[PDB]
């Protein structure tokens, strides 16, 4: 979160430094139960703020939030990925150590730390009413079985789920690729433990998210058209949480010419 | 167990004419109706009695012979049938004024009697009988009818 | 069967100026002065 | 001359067709196939014969052409979203010439498709110019395909009726035509386009249109196709066709056409016009008499009793005066601002220069507003998919007042409470849905069995449905797998098919909890399922809630110029319903008031689950909500992570996507517009408007009167203290808190108050309706698809939705029932070539629309245009003319043709079948009763079309509870009785077991249906033409036994001199005769037409109006009550239910009109919006004893009896093409005794 | 109310609610032979309305007997197994001085609020409930049950 | 407020018999309309007053 | 006899409207009318 | 009846800040403004 | 301290201020 503000906390200060006491007075309002009339004025100078940067700086951002491979993202509310309409799932989150005297000891930090309850405030205002699930029940579940890990006595069996481009695309868009032979690229990486993904699963061409990736000055984006779900992974499948798309051979490039989007269908190896 | 077809072979096999323009066969018939209705209002007024001082069972109304209708209404005369039946099924402190209002707002014509107060008359609607005070003397004592 | 069509717009037209006696013409000039008051107004009192 | 150029058989028609001759069938072929044999190119010669004296003068900067390469940039991944110049809603289409990517089709030479090598590197490789390219071809052919045919064909027709005059028909009100060919700046802005599509003398028409799609022109070097002007001739087309069926003036006309010469000028032609929608009805329609001298005639209608039952009267006439004028401002200097910076102010200042001479309230008046009315371009406008998608389902409301977060409690599993301190409009908006949920949830009317099986035949779509992708690639997710085809399955994903799928615990299961993975797929069965007490709800607040009873008669009402009216319009209702204030305070409002019902009853198949229940920091304890609660828990699941969308446009090439917003495509946004307004005129407003006058006003105004809510539309009519009403204090300081009061909850409220009314698209001005011509507009017809669907008699059904479309409008008939007829006979002449074999084709005769509803102009014995265009479709209307000539054809084929031996009783020894048969009578009416779509072919795996195993499982879907014992019970008893005992159908009554069938017929009803089906469809279709059956009907041939003849006309039911309808003016000969003899406003009595239909509940799958006929074609009969309880339980209903339904259908209090319905006979959408209430039952007479014979007493029969024959009566009275008169049965051949058992014999079938 | 009965049971007509339903019906028999009724109906349907009502008064049915009967004890079994106990207050046929206009609770002292002497509308919280039954619900469940 | 439906649904719940030649109920339903129907004759007969 | 008796018997408020309503409006718009009420003594059925 | 019994008996102590605090409050702020307070006698029910 | 959180919770069971400020300091 606030990788928005890789383009905004000294843009909504200085889109308050006219408003004195009201913003002042507003500040006290967050911090104590009750809320007052200055708050108003300063949320409506952030929402007036926040819809004319931040969701297009979130629109434009879109295949890094989704398209990476295997992402994980945070934001500050659910409004923050549905305003600019970015298709992941958006589970909300409470954690259970109090935030708030968590943040008021910040050092260093832009503007005061009590720009930052300002600033907190305004990203509370807008997360639309929905029991926050608690954030443990996430923890436990893409940091969760790699705790297991240090404890299996059994060494890990890498299998990845690859994509292959055909290989005269390549060529067709300014691209040079070596030998003209079908490149393999490793959509998803997994590690199963005992050789029983392979068994089965492997060269099993499960294709209900047919994969389609796209290759860019220096990175590619995988986007699964029917997209792909957590549970028809079979289990002790374990894959690794934030995953980037990898070329298997990137010696077979050269050149890295031009830009262009492919589709495959892709399977387990 | 509610089973309305005997209610319905009991009516229905009256032996009525197919050359008047009104059935009245077909017109009781026609207000009481088969809309879904598994008849749970019975059980939702006979509920309603061990609450009666939480929740009193007004009549419905939409349910009443509406004014700017004579007896000869035939709509307008099973419906006020039906609300003298329905009667003392509601636990309403002031139903049956509004039962008795509803006759004699039917036929204010003919039949002219003396409410209560001023601020109303025999041809006001029966719904806004809902007061005690505005209960008319010869609903009260029916001396005073001639 | 055109002619009796024509009798029947005869038929229309005696009804047209039927209704035209019953509420006829008003020129809605002169309905005009006959409502506000204020249109022919009051004479300069006051100078 | 124009007349002289055209080819022999165009001259012979347009000949026939104007009057002259009446037009036989050799007239009709011999002019049907000269349209499609010769280039269609060839119609844009006659441009150059007629001399031309308009001043329009076209710029040579049309031709010029920004390319598309620069207008058409892939911005996203595989987004062909156009780069806008200058803005986001610059989008439409880029004005680019198709010059270079085209390659020529070898079958037409000069015009090329899209290049075959371009659209492979698109398929195969993205070219981010190589799908940039396909996609400005998919889409410039698209836009250029939103006609109804080719629009050069469209042109053809109005050069027919243009070739000659009209032939006086000799009524008194026969106006003869103002319109001058040589004098029209529309067809003379199309010659002088059409300059530049010229090689050597030949005219090339920019864009030949194919049932794919556009086949563009290939120029020679050193000239451009540009798009645009191919759209260009589209509207100026719809221009010439709306100003020769409007009588529009010339200057007027003009003014239209460099509103579009400006248009194709600019950047886009579609955005141009977008921009400038609007700017033509506030020229005119908004603004008319806000000048001093205003007055004339204007009706007075009554609001009986308000607050419901909304029964408008028409009571009197009212005499205007320059007090009640419009108190609004005129739209001169808001729209010409606008209109200013286009460069056409000089089109402004003339149609203000036409409206200041039209200052009181007259017939030429509210003709003018018309003709300014269908200037707009009626085009319809396409846009890129995905494009499209981008632009308009995903803009988050801005919210002036969120809700803080410390006004919810703490949590109960997903959904929270509002606390009772926060008061406002979200507090109102919460106490009007958790009151409503709290009478849902302890209610007996939905845990009935039929109820249950209604409900979820209003999920599988019996119209609409959208292409759903499936559910097993989404219940990957799940465990449970879904069904597949037991032989070859043909329906794809039909939302049928959805419930086919998953159909095994009631459409869902507690296991099929993986309902959030992909929704709402659009460019599903368990959502819709999921969201049944949430349109539960919404049909609760929308107690009060057609359009030629609810609408028609208040737009009258609330545009008189008494009470002033503001119409408040909520533009983008759907994407203002946001979980971040509108959809929480919703699901939070219904899981509190779902909480009356039985904590542990079980809702529609979805149990009674527990629930954390946290909103006490102090005590959280897991809690049993109810059945209807654990939907809420995954709606409120659903809403919050919006709607996924997985649009996959064809028009662009690789555009595959997934999009989640928070806007859906029920009726909750049309159930929040009356609470909220409710809060406003209550609360809101008489809080602060800073005026004394303007608060005492709103005091005395409630919502159930004073606000009429439908859709996202509706109608705020103000309290009688109405047009004495300050507009600088009162309106416009009422319309302005107003619109502040919709923005602090993201509403954006669209207010624009005139003394007009505008409620869903049918505008009226001073109690006179003004129908919108470009509305529907003569040449224009959306697709919405690349490849459209067209085999061939599917434009037959398009004919005369493009007649009688135009009828409801008051559009000039002669001009226009020529053009008809011009248009209809082009679809009588069709093909198919087989792929692999011989081209097939067929011919309509004409008789065949006659019997669809278009009127003929000229039979043999009569005077041209003496049918109206009212005139009713099928045997009321054969009967209709057959009564009106049978003194001729019987005295013509008394002297012509050898008399019978043996006597048809309706004729006499005259011999007349064997004289209809001549003139092609029967050959055109046993060709329209032959079907018209290609039956889908029988084909399945396995039985011989018997044991198909996804026809028999959608009944599974529908059969739960044990109703399926009623449907068993229903056709068993039906059948024991019917087919042995009496009234023997052989067909079914109405039964449950016919709508699985129906959503098979309704889901197999695939595209390109084989050419071993369309071949049969032709053959087929030729064998009824060669030998249609001399004998006629089973119901026509007894209906020509009564003689109906009609006397002088009924007095009048509107002061024929107040306008009501647009135009209807004695330039209109029999239009404003219908509309005056009878009246608008069509509430009449209720022993003719309140809505009863004794059943009211049907199952969807099943016609209202069979079971209704059914259910009194025995009751005619000698019906035992058996047979009553047998249909009724084949429909479902319970044997209690049903039984009080059959004792209630008695002839004696049954709608007249439900009695005509028995025997087919309807009263048509031709004068469903005139009031033929009073005119059936006063008049329009049976018997009238005297006049008629005593042969034709219906004696004690007439309880049924009257109504057929008082039907008879005004059909024949609506057919003739003057003014509405009483018609009187004069004889029956035969006694009426004698056709009242004739009838009982087809009643038995 | 009677005492449970053990034995096979039969629709009766000698409870207090089949003597007021064969009344209601006894007094409209009257009113649609009256003489302000019978000049503007036909002579013939008025047979007919004669016909049905008569035909109602004499249906079989069980629910006169339920209520008199069954319902007491059906009613005094259930109000010791509900979440909530029965609150009622006492009931009043017919008489103008003693309708409950309101049922009142209060959860403030009035004595040290020196609130000694108001009436009890003022120091106590009224319940205002009604909930809206319909007639022709329940006349259906009442001359149709067995 | 004049609401010509009152009288008018007063005339038509009368039930006669279908077997008379001449009914009387539809003598004067379609004699009780006015000539154009314009009952604003009777705001003009208290505007004389 | 039966269309008359449904004559008597409708609830109109005309009748009330004439008596209690109608001269209250009179005495209003006799001043507000540009014209002032030019009226004649009314003669109930004597000849003379 | 059931709302404004809740105004009735909805405690509040601005009646008691009114009698009590507020004369103390008053006097005190008649001090420190340098227009001092202006007034007239305000009467109750006495029309002479 | 003038809050309405006392009255609009009994107040809505059964369904700044200047204007006080100014009609004291009037007195």
């Amino acid at each position: 979160d606030s990788d928005a503000l890789g383009d905004f906390l000294e843009r909504l200060e200085n889109l308050d430094p006219n408003l004195l006491d009201r913003a002042v007075a507003s500040i006290l309002s967050p911090t104590s139960d009750t809320s007052d009339d200055a708050v108003t004025t300063v949320l409506d100078a952030f929402n007036a703020l926040y819809r004319e940067i931040m969701t297009p700086a979130q629109r434009a951002r879109l295949p890094l939030l989704t398209q990476q491979g295997r992402v994980l993202a945070f934001a500050h509310s659910d409004y923050e990925l549905l305003s600019a309409n970015i298709p992941i799932q958006v589970v909300r989150g409470s954690i259970p150590i109090d935030h708030v005297v968590n943040l008021l000891a910040r050092r260093n930090r832009v503007g005061g730390t009590a720009l930052q309850v300002l600033l907190d405030y305004c990203y509370r205002t807008q997360a639309s009413p929905l029991a926050p699930t608690p954030a443990g029940r996430l923890y436990k579940q893409l940091f969760g079985p790699w705790l297991m890990v240090p404890r299996l006595s059994e060494p890990l069996i890498k299998l990845r789920l690859v994509a292959s481009a055909p290989a005269k695309v390549l060529r067709a868009a300014g691209w040079t690729i070596d030998g003209d032979p079908p490149l393999e690229v490793s959509c998803l990486c997994a590690y199963v433990t005992d050789r029983a993904a392979a068994t089965a699963l492997i060269e099993r061409r499960l294709d209900s998210r047919a994969l389609v990736t796209v290759g860019g000055d220096q990175l590619m984006f995988v986007e699964y058209a029917p997209p792909l779900p957590l549970v028809s992974i079979p289990r002790t499948f374990l894959l690794p949480v934030t995953y980037v798309v990898h070329w298997v051979p990137p010696q077979r490039v050269l050149l890295n010419g031009g830009n262009v989007s492919f589709t495959s269908g892709l399977e387990w190896t | 167990v509610l089973d309305p077809t005997v209610l319905t072979n009991a009516i229905t096999t009256i032996s009525e004419s197919t050359t008047q323009t009104i059935s009245p066969i077909s017109e009781i018939l026609r207000l009481l109706q088969p809309m879904g209705n598994d008849y749970a209002a019975f059980w939702k007024c006979i509920a309603s009695w061990a609450y009666n001082g939480l929740v009193t069972t007004v009549l419905s109304e939409d349910a009443f012979p509406d004014s700017s209708q004579s007896i000869t209404h035939l709509p307008s005369m099973w419906k006020c049938l039906f609300l003298t039946l329905a009667g003392p099924m509601t636990s309403d402190p002031h139903s049956p004024v509004k039962v008795f209002m509803a006759l004699a707002n039917l036929l204010a014509q003919p039949e002219p009697i003396a409410i209560g107060v001023p601020g109303m008359h025999q041809t006001t609607p029966a719904s806004q009988f809902s007061h005690p005070g505005v209960w008319p003397p010869g609903f009260l004592n029916p001396q005073l009818i001639n | 069967a055109t002619p009796m069509i024509n009798n029947a717009i005869r038929s229309f037209l005696t009804a047209w100026d039927d209704i035209r006696i019953l509420s006829p013409d008003v020129s809605s000039k002169s309905l005009s002065a006959y409502l506000d008051s204020a249109v022919a107004n009051g004479p300069e009192l006051i100078i | 001359e124009l007349f002289n150029a055209l080819p022999q058989p165009l001259q012979q028609l347009s000949l026939a067709l104007a009057g002259e001759i009446p037009l036989t069938d050799h007239i009709f072929e011999q002019a049907a196939s000269t349209w499609h044999v010769q280039p269609r190119s060839l119609t844009y010669k006659l441009l150059d014969h007629i001399p031309f004296a308009t001043p329009v003068v076209v710029p040579p900067s049309i031709y010029h052409s920004l390319d598309w390469s620069k207008c058409f940039a892939v911005n996203q991944d595989r987004v062909e979203r156009i780069p806008t110049i200058d803005n986001p809603d610059d989008v439409y289409v880029p004005n680019s010439d198709i010059g270079p990517l085209l390659t020529s089709l070898h079958t037409i030479p000069d015009y090329g498709f899209l290049h075959p090598t371009i659209e492979n590197d698109a398929t195969t490789l993205r070219a981010e110019r190589a799908r940039c390219a396909s996609t400005f071809y998919k889409i410039a052919s698209s836009q250029a395909r939103q006609v109804k045919l080719d629009p050069i064909r469209m042109l053809g027709f109005l050069l027919l009726v243009q070739a000659r005059p009209r032939v006086p028909s000799g009524l008194v009100t026969d106006q003869p035509t103002r319109r001058d060919p040589t004098l029209s700046p529309a067809l003379h802005a199309i010659w002088q386009v059409m300059q530049y599509y010229k090689v050597a003398g030949v005219y090339y028409a920019p864009a030949l249109v194919v049932p794919s799609g556009a086949i563009w022109w290939i120029p020679p070097p050193g000239k451009r196709n540009v798009v645009s002007v191919q759209y260009l001739l589209t509207d100026l087309i719809s221009l010439a066709i709306l100003a020769h069926m409007t009588d529009m003036s010339p200057t007027l006309e003009l003014t239209g056409v460099l509103m579009y010469l400006r248009a194709a000028s600019s950047h886009s032609y579609a955005y141009t016009l977008l921009q400038m929608k609007s700017v033509f009805p506030a020229l005119s329609l908004r603004s008319m008499y806000r000048n001093k001298g205003f007055g004339g005639k204007a009706p007075a209608i009554e609001w009986t009793e308000p607050r419901s039952k909304y029964k408008f009267r028409w009571t009197g006439v009212t005499q205007l005066h320059d007090g009640l004028r419009p108190r609004s401002p005129s739209m001169d200097v808001p729209t010409l601002e606008t209109l200013a910076k286009y460069e056409l102010v000089d089109i402004g200042h003339t149609i203000i220069r036409e409206r200041n001479a039209h200052p009181q309230h007259n017939h030429d008046s509210v003709r003018f507003v018309r003709d300014v009315m269908a200037l707009t371009s009626g085009m319809y406008l396409v846009r890129q998919p995905t494009m499209s998608v981008l632009r308009e389902y995903s803009q988050v409301p801005d919210i002036k007042d969120p809700i803080p977060p410390s006004a919810w409690t703490g949590p109960i599993g997903n959904v929270r409470y509002l606390l009772p301190s926060v008061q406002g409009p979200a507090r109102h908006l919460y106490d009007t849905w958790r009151a409503a949920a709290r009478q849902i949830a302890q209610d007996p009317q939905w845990h009935d069995p039929l109820n249950q099986a209604i409900m979820r035949a209003q999920y599988v779509t019996a119209r609409g449905g959208s292409s759903a992708s499936l559910k097993f690639a989404l219940k990957v997710t799940g465990i449970v797998l879904p069904e597949y085809d037991d032989s070859k399955v043909k329906k794809s994903s039909k939302i049928y098919q959805a419930a086919q799928i998953a159909r095994i615990a009631f459409m869902l299961l507690i296991a099929a909890i993986h309902a959030e993975v992909t929704m709402g797929i659009r460019n599903n069965v368990i959502q819709q399922a999921i969201s049944a007490p949430h349109t539960l709800v919404a049909n609760y607040i929308n107690k009060h809630m057609v359009v030629t009873d609810k609408v028609i008669p208040l737009i009258l009402y609330a545009s008189t110029p008494p009470n002033t009216v503001v119409n408040v319009d909520i533009k983008a209702c759907d994407a203002s319903i946001t979980y971040n204030y509108f959809l929480s305070v919703i699901c939070g409002a219904m899981h509190e008031g779902f909480e009356v019902g039985n904590a542990d009853a079980a809702f529609m198949g979805v149990p009674s689950t527990i629930v954390s229940d946290r909103r006490s920091p102090v005590a959280p304890y897991s809690r049993p909500i109810s059945g209807l609660q654990t939907m809420v828990q995954h709606l409120a699941d659903l809403y919050a992570a919006g709607f996924r969308y997985s649009v996959s446009d064809a028009f662009s090439s690789g555009n595959k996507f997934s999009f989640p917003t928070s806007t859906f495509p029920s009726t909750e946004h049309t159930a929040n517009n009356s609470t909220m307004m409710e809060y406003f005129l209550n609360v809101h407003a008489p809080s602060h408007v800073k005026s004394a006058s303007l608060k005492r006003i709103l005091t005395d105004m409630t919502i159930q009167r004073n606000y009429v809510c439908q859709g996202d539309d509706g109608i705020l009519l103000l309290p009688h203290e109405a047009a004495s009403k300050i507009s600088a204090d009162d309106m416009n300081e009422l319309l302005t808190c107003l619109r502040d009061y919709g923005q602090l909850f993201g509403w954006n409220y669209d207010i624009d108050w005139s003394d007009t009314a505008e409620y869903l698209k049918l505008y009226a001005l001073m109690g006179c309706r003004i129908p919108n011509t470009s509305r529907h507009p003569p040449v224009g017809k959306e697709y919405a698809a690349p490849q459209t669907d067209e085999i061939w008699p599917s434009l037959i059904d398009i004919v005369i939705g493009h007649h009688l479309n135009g009828v409801t409008d008051v559009l000039n008939w002669r001009e226009w029932l020529r053009f008809s007829w011009a248009f209809a006979c082009y679809s009588s002449r069709g093909g198919y070539t087989n792929p692999r074999g011989q081209s097939f084709s067929a011919q309509y005769p004409w008789w065949t629309f006659v019997y669809l509803g278009i009127p003929p102009i000229l039979l043999p014995g009569q005077t041209p245009f003496i049918h109206s265009c009212y005139m009713p479709p099928g045997d009321q209307g054969m009967f209709s003319i057959l009564n009106g000539w049978r003194d001729w054809l019987i005295s013509h084929a008394s002297t012509t043709l050898p008399p019978l031996r043996h006597n048809h009783p309706v004729w006499g020894l005259s011999d007349v079948p064997s004289l209809l048969s001549q003139f092609g009578v029967y050959a055109g009416y046993h060709a329209a009763q032959h079907y018209r779509r290609p039956k889908p072919a029988p084909e399945t795996a396995s039985s011989d079309s018997i044991n198909q195993i996804t026809s028999d499982l959608t009944e599974y879907l529908f059969y739960d509870s044990a109703l399926k014992a009623r449907v068993m019970k229903g056709r068993y008893n039906w059948e024991r009785l019917s087919s042995s005992l009496s009234l023997n159908v052989g067909s079914r009554v109405p039964s449950l077991f016919d709508v699985p069938g129906k959503w098979v017929a309704a889901g197999r009803d695939a595209e390109k249906p084989p050419p071993s089906s369309v071949e049969d469809m032709f053959t087929s279709l030729n064998r009824c033409i060669r030998r249609p059956t001399h004998s006629f009907s089973r119901l026509l041939e007894l209906y020509l036994r009564v003689h109906v003849a009609l006397g002088e006309s009924i007095p009048l039911a509107i002061d024929p001199d107040v306008p009501q309808v647009a135009g209807a003016d004695p330039a209109n000969d029999d239009h404003w005769f219908k509309y005056t003899c009878l009246g608008d406003i069509p509430s009449a009595t209720r022993n003719y037409f309140g809505e009863s239909l004794f059943v009211g509940r049907v199952v969807s799958g099943l016609d209202v109006e069979a079971v209704d006929a059914t259910l009194l074609r025995l009751k005619i009969l000698g019906a035992p009550p058996e047979a009553f309880i047998a249909v009724l339980n084949g429909i479902g209903m319970s044997d209690s239910e049903a039984h009080q339904i059959a004792g209630r259908i008695s002839l004696a209090n049954a709608q007249l009109v439900q009695i005509a319905r028995v025997v087919h006979l309807s009263i048509p959408s031709s004068w469903m919006t005139l009031n033929t209430g009073p005119y059936i039952h006063h008049h329009a007479y049976d018997f009238k004893p005297g006049i008629t014979q005593p042969s034709a007493k219906s004696r004690d029969k007439s309880i049924w009896m009257s109504p057929i024959l008082k039907l008879l009566c005004t059909s024949y009275a609506m057919t003739v093409a003057g003014p509405v008169r009483t018609s009187i049965v004069t004889e029956i051949d035969g006694s009426a005794a004698a056709l009242s058992g004739n009838l009982r014999v087809w009643m038995r079938d | 109310n009677q005492p449970l009965p053990r034995l096979t049971v039969a629709p009766t007509y000698d409870s207090a609610m089949s003597n007021w339903i064969s009344t209601t019906i006894a007094f409209f028999i009257r009113v649609v032979n009256s003489v302000n009724m019978t000049a503007t109906v036909n002579d013939l349907t008025r047979r007919t309305m004669t016909g049905v009502m008569t035909a109602m008064r004499q249906v079989k049915t069980m629910t006169p007997f339920y209520i008199q009967h069954m319902c007491p004890t059906e009613l005094s079994v259930l109000a010791s197994v509900t979440v909530t106990p029965p609150f009622q207050v006492p009931f009043t046929r017919l008489v103008q001085n003693d309708v409950i206009t309101n049922v009142l609770v209060a959860r403030v002292d009035p004595a040290q609020r020196g609130d000694a002497a108001v009436d009890i509308r003022a120091t106590h919280a009224t319940f205002a409930a009604a909930l809206p039954v319909d007639p022709a619900a329940i006349v259906v469940a009442m001359l149709c049950g067995q």
